[PDB]
RNA sequence: GCCGCGA
DNA sequence: GAATGTGCAACAGCATGATCGCGGCAAGCTGCGTGCAAAAGTCGTGCCAGC
């Protein structure tokens, strides 16, 4: 962890929870199975403002 | 030994659980060619087996020329399989994962049907996490 | 002014500042001038830094 | 960050506060001697000191040796303690400890259907509080929730009803502790027992990998309406019969199972009926439990089969066909459409899990588990009717 | 005379076939012998605190003419017996004192004196003492301390296994590992490069350290090199003959000898040459010039003329070189041996390497080496080189690590100097210089015989050495300012260092560990438990596969079977029933000598290192009268193997079969018919039973269970028994025989039984006596059994029968079907004590004081309390019932007016006490046992304290009138018989008390002598009587001295009766283990013709797959010894005549094969008769020792003799329908244990409980009313199956949301079913610490 | 945190 | 024919090594001091209001 910490905090990047790891970590629906459904609407709504 | 195939579960899931089904068929023509598999002078794993819930990214030929036996893009199964043996076909082309062409998932034809039901799978299966958990479920048995 | 302090961090106990000035529900965000505690719900001791 | 507390009002200051405590000390007492224009070398051994403190704090172990508490063990710093093992295993990333759960023995349950499996009402009554308090609350028994939880505490009757009434059809998913494929954890309709110990169903313990000599398990109760879907629908055991690694049928019966089958459908040369022409299974079920004929008698019977040529249809054909009492008894827990060379055999555990694949691939998924069910019903009681042992 | 008073009760047919030599020895020998030589007086230094004291003591003042001479040692009595101090919860400890004398010598008068107080003895540390059955009474606990097994101090070394650098270079090191000191490693570079690693620095040249023993280097080259000389005359250049040394070589020029050719150039190599030149006696010839330009100088030739000479050594030499040498002179040079055939070049390569040559370069350099701190000024250099080696004190090889270097160097002499000289460098050196050059071998690391065990006493004596380390340290620095009026209690005695030291090592260690209580099995195997962790040992991961595995020499020493099974494996061993311990500490096993062919009775104790050069025969080799072998060709093992030698070649025979199994795995009947792995799970197993209601033999077994019942001294024996004259359920009261006495004062035996007593393990320790009154009882006898042993006999399960056949499906896998009867006769039914304990003690606003009264508590929960606020005892308490009623004083000085009026309407207090009361934890339940009590001196008794005194003291005068009252039996006997030898006045001298007036005075010689000794000796042991039984009334009421802020401790026991239930696991002796699927009723099990039903069903399918034979054969043999059982139950029925009994007796006895049992009933009296037929009425208990048992044949004509069948198979029909099963069932009886793995215990489910402050996760585990963690595979599987609402229920609803928690219940109760999901806090707590470092971490929108 | 134990 | 960089091999340091449960101990207790103004609190003392 110390080094994909350091690289990741120099670099200024996003994490943009696209995985399933970092939906678990957070909490929110896996874009897999039943939260597949959820997280398709979701991305038209941001891809529509 | 458990410990060892512990880490080895782990990393394949971590590599792996950023896969999920999410086209239905990206319509490539690429393939991977199938032939049942023989070390020297013995068969150990016939073309049924091997080629038993794929998609076929090609037609197969019969040695009769010009024969048509399965069209191309077509889901097989046991009637497809016991028909294509009672031939003499030898290699199938058939499409797999690394060859889906498609982004930030894997299309539902190149992937053929899950093994734990009998219809091809359906889009937002995460088939990283039971591919890896079916690898390495094993390793525990196997004598090192 | 310590590592543990009331000052900042929040009150330790509910709505309760210390010396006993201001400790009611009633006074929300005041700050006693004894002592520079604020009355807050005291879980504000898990976010100040 | 909190210290931990101990006898008397004493506070122990833990690790991160040892650190925390370090670094300011040394941050004091070196700004206190900038301003008193010390020598650069009392004020240089400062700074070096300071450094060396922060980085400690920030990770211990690193540029130099580990700082130690009291005892000759490492201070461990931000970094060690960012999530258990220094990443998230511990308290996040699928590491959290949830309640509703809970965790006992497991014993074998051959009464129990594939669906099912046997919880106790003293593991019930508390996994399934809240729910017991809403229904307590609806039906006017109680109308606080002070008087509902009284009432629980106190176990009366209808408190065992309305827990019965509960439990009806809520979905429970057990799961043992080393949980290496998605079988491994699998849901179950709730059956309550009068004692302490899960009753599982034997056919889904080959995919469990537990056996009955000291396993336990955990029940995790899905307390959503969504999550009550997802369990019954994506989680249950019959659902999952063919496994996701092969395709081949995880669900089997093994062990005396495949005992009660193999000595039922084996063949002797001489025994009570030879030759013998029985117009249907039923007659050779007759034989064998009046005593006139044997298990492994070589008889001639009547019998019919169904086939499925026919497009979405069953053409029945009848013929007399050369087999044995026990193929016979056997023929009549299988489904229509399957051929009787089916049972013509020694079932061998190979046998009988082809039949199971290919009830599976021809016929559905309810025929095959009620097929299963019977298949493991009539194995556990024709095993134990043959009395096998193992003597020197 | 045969058989002792014991075993007439109850004889186990024993099948042996092999006489036994040596008989089993104490079984805890190594423990107690280990205390007893650490604690026991000394002559001599050798060991103990005597030999610590030597160590340490004397002492002196630097130069300030002052001294500390000491002279002995003594232990005081401890203040409380092992009982008392158990019960009480303190330590069982000794107080130590010590003499020691100030000598203060003379300034002005050189070694002259002028002061010399011997002062007393001082008090300084309490030594805990062990008790008479292995075990360290500390804080009121067991704490059984375990033997480490460690690497020995010396030299070893190793090979690394060659693969290193990958060239196949294989890279062989030295190590020397003292017992307390720095380690020094010599290594080769893959240069073949001297190298030093010292204390585990740098890799550091040797040629440093050489030099710094005041080394030159051409002494260096001479001494490390053979040298040979050059002779350069007249141009000639002679060369030397030695015919040994040329072994390959080339022939660059003709060689002649004494001017006639001996070997041509380039001519043959082989020995025919070099034996011919050898033979013809030749002196110097002529070389080739070139053949000397290889070589390399070895001295430092000087030249006569000037000073400049070529010094250069270790270097070739020039063509001028030799005109410059011919010139000074130098007719013969030396150059060394410079020969590649065995020997190689080392040394020199490494002085080349470093240029240092001089002693204060050497040293300086090394103290630059291992401290990069600062520099030296040529006195931390030779300070730091004395300190780290050849130190008296700062290094120190043991006795062990003189001797193991002596041998690994053949050294003749083995003692010698505790520290390493000069030549003992050099010597490891050339060892391993000869090592590489091909000569001697590596040694193998795990070999037993460089492994050697420490017991308690050698730990104990390490702790207590440092520690009067750490006193001297300042006792030195008293003596510099201390006057003649310091004495040696203010001479800075300083015992708290020692004291806490012993203690830390004693209660808080690796190695001091809870002793397990389940049956005496376990506390057996775990005081001879043998672990290679510890301090000074090797840490689990650090342990490779080798280390785990059984070397060849684990044979007579450490069991191959029994051995913890997951993490521990391997590291953890059990010793051999017949291994001991050498005296240096290495396990040596014993065997007796072979003298031409005739094998004798002489016995020798072998190690690992002498063992492996004799050839030992086997146990399993027939004997014939005369001791001879039967057979010419005998299987031996020889070094590490197993061949086949003729009887001649055979120097040692193994004196028994069961040599190779330790204790756990010698109570397994049938060991060799089981897989070994199998083996290994049930002799671990046995270890776990628990002790039922009754003690029930095993109807199969080894013959080991009365030595493992009398050695763990979990029973009672009789020290000197005689008759017995008083026995109760709680005292036995024996005469001892005149035949053997104490003169004076007679004496009997008391033996005060322990009644239920909390173990370890919260299981029960009860005591019950054999015998009923009058009864002879022997030295050695059985009086009393504890906890799971029958008449002496280990007994820790129950027979029962069992079937073996599956059942509808309810034996399933590992399942086990039990019948109702099982439950109904209570076997398997056993009781658990639990301690509670309430303590009162003072605080801010007073004392915490307890009393019945407790303000807000109804009648009902008071009604189970005395006058004094405690449980009635045997009141039955169940739920949260109230134990004691202890109140906190509150804080209040401000009474307004509400407060006021409170306490106008309500008590004084109203109320203002709150409470503090032990009440009963949910779940738990049972009776009250005992109540203990504890009162601070000072504050007034309480009342239930009055009565256990009053209770104390009529036990204590009841136990001490009994000796009193026959000494004054034996007094007025005397005296009657006095006053009839004169003036006897017949009954009516008896009739008026006090001897009549002692007789008035009759004769003047009885007057003066007779009578008034007589009255003499009744006051004095009247006046005696009264001071004893007034000290021990003193002794018993004495106020505690407890701890400070404790003012009164009451603790509570509670006793419940765990019946047996379906989760219950049940395992026999074979590694068959499960847990209970059905209590079957009595109607459905199987039952035979004669209509007895089973007890037990078993799978079958269980014995093939696990290689269980030796559950079959005992299943057999079970059943064929229950039916000789129930045959003489039958026979003692109609109460036939005692002879036709005794002969079948006598006939079921002498059954066998050729079997070493000499049992004979002619001998035995017919009462004794009636009496053995009696308790072998339920089966005959018959033992078969572990490699030589009941042969197949044997069995099934034991199974003939009893009339049942001799396949071991009947005819079962079907309980339910009534219907024969097709193939016969082998019914048996098998011993069953049941194991200490109960679901009450493993029944846990929580809904909503308490959390942690930090993650706001629930809590963890059982007795904290935790969840089941839900971890990374679990989430791994919820996504694989694609559940993402209930993975998102699992992360957010169920854990860490904070708010999510409350609106979940909520919905819940109102019945919506909604997840409302929130943030989980462990998220949070993360981005708090990635903030809290320099890295800043958000959420964008 | 050590120590022992269950799958 | 001597000179100048690129490839390269040994080497030292970092990171990792299955999951879920159960029972017992032993600790872990942390840092002044100073003299004075400046303030606050307290105690011995006298006061009025109720019975
Ligand atoms: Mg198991
Ligand atoms: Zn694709
Ligand atoms: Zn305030």
């Amino acid at each position: 962890t110390t080094r994909v910490l350091t690289e990741a905090a120099v670099a200024g990047k996003r994490d943009e929870l696209r995985g399933l790891k970092e939906n678990v970590i957070v909490g929110r629906l896996i874009p897999a199975g039943t939260g597949y459904a959820y997280h398709q609407d979701r991305m038209r709504r941001r891809a529509a403002g | 030994k458990t410990a060892n195939s512990g880490y080895l579960t782990r990393r394949l899931v971590d590599v792996a659980q950023d896969l999920v089904v999410t086209e239905d068929d990206c319509g490539t023509h690429e393939g991977i060619m199938m032939t049942p598999v023989i070390e020297g002078g013995d068969v150990k794993e016939p073309l049924r087996d091997r080629v038993l819930g794929r998609v076929t990214a090609e037609d197969v030929l019969k040695p009769g020329t010009a024969d048509i036996l399965v069209p191309r893009n077509t889901l097989l199964h046991e009637q497809w399989c016991d028909l294509l043996e009672e031939n003499s076909v030898d290699a199938v082309k058939v499409r797999s994962v690394v060859s889906c062409d498609t982004d930030f998932g894997v299309c539902a034809h190149c992937y053929g049907r899950d093994l734990a039901r009998g219809h091809i799978i359906n889009k937002g299966e995460a088939i990283g996490v039971i591919a890896a958990q079916s690898i390495g479920e094993p390793g525990t048995q196997l004598t090192m | 002014d310590g590592l543990f302090c009331a000052r900042i961090f929040g009150p330790v106990k509910d709505y309760e500042c210390l010396c006993g000035k201001y400790k009611r529900l009633k006074h929300r965000g005041v700050i006693c001038e004894k002592c520079g505690v604020e009355v807050t719900q005291t879980k504000v001791r898990r976010e100040r830094m | 960050r909190p210290l931990v507390p101990l006898d008397g009002g004493r506070f122990a200051t833990s690790d991160l506060n040892d650190l925390y405590r370090r670094v300011i000390n040394r941050n004091n007492r070196l700004k206190r001697l900038l301003d008193l224009a010390a020598p650069d070398i009392i004020v240089r051994n400062e700074k070096r000191m300071l450094q060396e403190a922060v980085d400690a704090l920030l990770d211990n172990g690193r540029r130099g040796r580990a700082i130690t508490g009291s005892n000759k063990r490492p201070l461990k710093s931000l970094a060690d303690m960012i999530k258990g093992k220094q990443g998230r295993f511990r308290q996040n990333l699928l590491g959290k400890r949830v309640d509703y759960s809970g965790r006992s023995v497991i014993t074998v349950g051959p009464y129990l259907r594939l669906h099912q499996c046997g919880l106790p009402k003293k593991m019930a009554l508390e996994l399934f509080k809240p729910f017991i308090y809403g229904k307590l609350e609806l039906r006017g028994l109680a109308t606080t929730i002070k008087a509902a939880k009284k009432m629980v505490e106190r176990e009366e009757a209808v408190v065992w009803d309305i827990l019965d009434e509960v439990i009806r059809e809520h979905p429970v998913l057990l799961n043992r502790a080393p949980t290496l494929h998605r079988l491994g954890i699998q849901a179950f309709e709730p059956v309550l027992i009068e004692g302490k110990a899960i009753q599982l169903h034997p056919l889904v313990c080959a995919a469990y990998n537990a056996d009955f000599d000291g396993d336990q398990m955990a029940v995790h109760v899905p307390l959503t309406l969504e999550a009550q879907l997802e369990a019954r629908a994506l989680m249950m055991s019959t659902n999952n019969i063919l496994s996701p690694a092969n395709g081949e049928p995880i669900i089997v019966p093994s062990q005396d199972v495949v005992l009660g089958l193999y000595y039922m459908t084996r063949d002797c040369v001489n025994a009570k009926g030879e030759g013998m022409v029985l117009t249907g299974p039923k007659e050779a079920e007759r034989l064998y439990r009046s005593g006139l004929a044997s298990l492994h008698a070589r008889v001639k019977v009547r019998i019919t089969e169904y086939e499925k040529d026919a497009n979405g249809e069953l053409v029945a054909k009848t013929s007399l066909k050369d087999t044995t009492v026990g193929r016979a008894i056997l023929w009549m827990i299988v489904p229509k459409g399957l051929p009787y060379s089916i049972v013509n055999q020694a079932l061998g555990k190979k046998a009988i899990s082809k039949m199971l694949n290919t009830c599976y691939r021809i016929l559905g998924l309810k025929p095959t588990v009620i097929f299963a069910d019977q298949i493991m019903y009539t194995g556990f009681a024709y095993a134990a009717r043959s009395g096998a042992s193992v003597g020197i | 005379m045969v058989y002792s008073y014991t075993e007439k009760k109850r004889i186990r047919k024993d099948f042996g076939k092999r006489p036994q030599v040596l008989d089993v020895p104490y079984l805890l020998s190594i423990q107690l012998d280990s205390f007893q030589k650490f604690i026991e007086q000394d002559p001599e230094g050798q060991y103990g605190l005597e030999a610590a004291f030597r160590s340490v003591f004397p002492i002196q003042s630097y130069s300030g003419n002052s001294e500390l001479q000491y002279v002995s040692y003594r232990l005081g009595e401890p203040v409380f017996d092992v009982q008392e101090c158990q019960i009480r919860g303190v330590t069982y400890s000794a107080p130590l004192r010590v003499k020691l004398r100030l000598v203060i010598y003379e300034r002005e008068a050189p070694e002259g004196t002028v002061k010399d107080i011997k002062e007393q003895e001082v008090y300084m540390g309490e030594i805990p003492l062990m008790t008479d059955n292995g075990t360290f009474v500390i804080n009121g606990t067991e704490r059984v301390i375990v033997s480490q097994l460690h690497r020995s101090p010396g030299v070893f070394f190793d090979s690394d296994k060659g693969k290193t650098h990958s060239s196949g270079k294989v890279l062989y090191n030295a190590r020397i590992i003292p017992y307390r000191g720095s380690w020094l490693d010599f290594e080769f570079d893959p240069k073949d490069n001297l190298f030093v690693r010292i204390d585990r620095r740098r890799k550091l040249p040797a040629t440093i350290i050489l030099r710094a023993l005041n080394y030159t280097t051409e002494q260096i080259l001479d001494l490390f090199f053979e040298k040979v000389i050059f002779e350069i005359r007249d141009n000639k250049l002679q060369m030397e003959l030695v015919p040994e040394r040329l072994r390959g070589e080339t022939a660059s020029f003709d060689i002649e000898a004494n001017g006639k050719v001996y070997v041509e150039k380039g001519r043959r190599i082989t020995a025919r040459h070099i034996r011919q030149l050898e033979k013809d006696d030749v002196k110097l010839i002529e070389v080739p010039v070139e053949y000397i330009a290889g070589k390399v100088v070895a001295k430092d030739y000087i030249d006569e003329s000037t000073g400049e000479l070529i010094c250069a050594a270790n270097m070739e030499l020039s063509l001028d070189l030799l005109a410059k040498l011919s010139q000074s002179g130098h007719k013969r040079i030396e150059t060394l041996f410079t020969n590649d055939l065995d020997h190689g070049p080392y040394i020199s390569e490494t002085l080349r390497v470093d240029p240092t040559n001089d002693r204060l370069s050497a040293l300086v350099e090394i103290y630059r080496m291992m401290r990069p701190g600062e520099p030296p000024t040529r006195e931390a250099a030779e300070s730091l080189f004395e300190n780290l080696f050849f130190s008296e004190d700062r290094y120190d090889l043991s006795a062990v690590g003189r001797m193991k270097f002596n041998r690994s160097l053949l050294r003749e002499e083995i003692e010698g100097s505790g520290i390493l000289s000069k030549d003992d460098i050099i010597d490891v050196m050339k060892k391993l210089i000869d090592i590489r050059n091909g000569k001697g071998e590596v040694d193998d690391i795990d070999h037993l015989g460089n492994r050697r065990i420490r017991s308690v006493g050698e730990m104990a004596e390490n702790q207590f050495r440092v520690g009067l380390v750490r006193v001297e340290r300042a006792v030195k620095e008293r003596l510099s300012l201390g006057d003649l009026d310091t004495l040696m209690p203010q001479d800075m005695i300083n015992a708290k260092p020692i004291s806490a030291a012993v203690k830390e090592f004693f209660g808080s260690s690796q190695l001091s560990q809870f002793m397990d209580q389940n049956n005496p099995l376990s506390e057996i195997t775990h005081k001879r438990r043998i672990s290679a962790l510890g301090p000074g040992g090797l840490t689990r991961e650090r342990a490779g596969f080798e280390v785990r595995d059984v070397h060849p020499t684990h044979y007579g020493r450490v069991c191959p079977i029994e051995t913890p099974e997951g993490p521990n494996i391997g590291l953890i061993n059990s010793l051999s029933v017949y291994a001991q311990t050498n005296e240096y500490g290495f396990l040596e096993t014993p065997y007796r000598k072979v003298t031409d062919g005739v094998v004798t009775d002489e016995i020798h104790y072998l190690s690992a290192i002498e063992e492996g050069n004799y050839v030992i025969a086997q146990a399993n080799s027939n004997l014939d009268e005369e001791g001879h072998f039967v057979e010419d060709l005998v299987t031996c093992r020889s070094k590490g193997e197993s061949s086949l030698f003729s009887r001649d070649q055979v120097d040692y025979m193994d004196v028994s079969t069961q040599q190779v199994v330790s204790v756990g795995a010698s109570l397994i009947p049938f060991l060799e018919h089981d897989d070994a792995n199998r083996a290994l799970m049930g002799a671990n197993m046995q270890r776990q039973a628990v002790p039922t209601l009754r003690a029930d033999k095993p109807l199969v077994g080894t013959g080991m269970e009365r030595a493992v019942a009398v050695d763990s001294g979990v029973t009672a024996v009789a020290k000197r028994g005689g008759v017995v004259q008083y026995v109760d359920a709680s005292r036995i009261v024996i005469k001892v025989n005149e035949d053997e006495m104490y003169p004076g004062e007679a004496g009997i035996d008391i033996y005060n039984l322990t009644k239920y007593t909390r173990s370890n393990q919260n299981t029960c320790i009860n005591q019950m006596p054999c015998v009923s009154l009058g009864e002879p009882v022997e030295r050695g006898d059985v009086l009393a059994d504890g906890p799971s042993t029958d008449l002496g006999e280990l007994a820790l399960g129950q027979n029962m029968r069992v079937a073996f056949m599956p059942w509808n499906g309810y034996n399933f896998e590992d399942s086990i079907l039990v019948s109702e009867r099982v439950v109904q006769e209570d076997r398997f039914t056993t009781i658990h004590i639990q301690e509670l304990a309430c303590v009162s003690r003072d605080t801010k606003l007073g004392p915490e004081e307890i009393t019945a009264d407790i303000p807000n508590v109804g009648e009902a929960a008071l009604s189970k309390l005395d006058e004094s606020g405690i449980v009635y005892i045997g009141a039955e308490v169940t739920g949260g019932d109230i134990l004691v009623g202890k109140v906190t004083p509150k804080g209040e000085t401000q009474l307004t007016p509400e407060e006021k009026l409170l306490r106008a309407i309500f008590g004084e207090k109203a109320s203002d006490v709150k409470d503090s009361s032990l009440r009963v934890p949910n779940g738990v339940s049972g009776t009250v046992i005992d109540v203990q009590v504890f009162t601070r001196d000072g504050v007034e008794k309480d009342k239930r304290a009055l009565e256990i005194e009053e209770m104390q003291l009529k036990q204590a005068k009841k136990d001490l009138s009994e000796e009193l009252q026959i000494l004054e039996a034996g007094l007025f006997s005397r005296i009657r018989a006095v006053l009839v030898a004169g003036g006897v006045e017949a009954e009516k001298l008896d009739k008026l008390p006090r001897d009549r007036w002692l007789e008035l005075g009759l004769t003047d010689e009885e007057k003066q002598n007779q009578l008034e000794q007589l009255a003499e000796q009744y006051d004095e042991l009247k006046h005696e009587f009264e001071k004893k039984l007034e000290a021990k009334r003193r002794k018993i009421t004495q106020g505690d001295d407890l701890a400070p802020g404790v003012l009164k401790i009451v603790k509570v026991y509670l006793a419940v009766k765990r019946r047996i239930q379906p989760g219950d696991k049940m395992a026999g002796r074979h590694g068959n283990k499960g847990v209970i699927s059905k209590i079957n009723p009595i109607e459905d099990m199987p039952y035979d013709e004669n209509g007895t039903p089973v007890d037990i069903v078993l799978n079958p399918l269980g014995v093939p797959s696990r290689m269980n034979i030796g559950q079959i054969l005992e299943t057999h043999l079970g059943m064929a010894a229950k039916g000789i059982g129930d045959k003489i139950n039958a026979m003692l029925k109609q109460q036939q005549e005692v002879a036709k009994l005794r002969e079948f007796i006598q006939r079921a006895y002498d059954l066998g094969a050729d079997v070493r049992q000499k049992v004979d009933l002619s001998t035995f009296s017919d009462e004794e008769v009636m009496r053995l037929a009696e308790n072998l009425r339920k089966g005959m208990p018959i033992a078969t020792p572990v490699f030589d048992g009941a042969k197949e044949a044997e069995i099934k004509e034991l199974l003939k003799l009893g009339d049942l069948p001799t396949s071991g198979q009947i005819r079962l029909y079907d309980g339910r329908t009534g219907e024969q099963f097709e193939r016969p069932v082998t019914v048996g009886y098998m011993y069953m244990l049941k194991l200490n793995h109960l679901v009450d215990d493993k029944m846990h489910a929580r809904s909503t409980g308490s959390y942690s402050l930090v993650t706001q996760q629930p809590l963890g585990g059982k007795a904290q009313f935790g969840g089941q963690r839900f971890g990374e595979m679990e989430v791994w599987a919820l996504e694989a199956y694609g559940a993402a609402y209930t993975l998102q229920e699992m992360l957010t609803v169920k854990s860490d949301d904070v708010n999510g928690r409350t609106k979940m219940y909520k919905n819940i109760v109102d019945g919506n079913h909604q997840m409302e999901p929130g943030m989980p806090e462990s998220f949070n707590v993360l981005l708090k610490e990635i903030r809290s470092l320099g890295i800043n971490i958000e959420l964008e929108d």
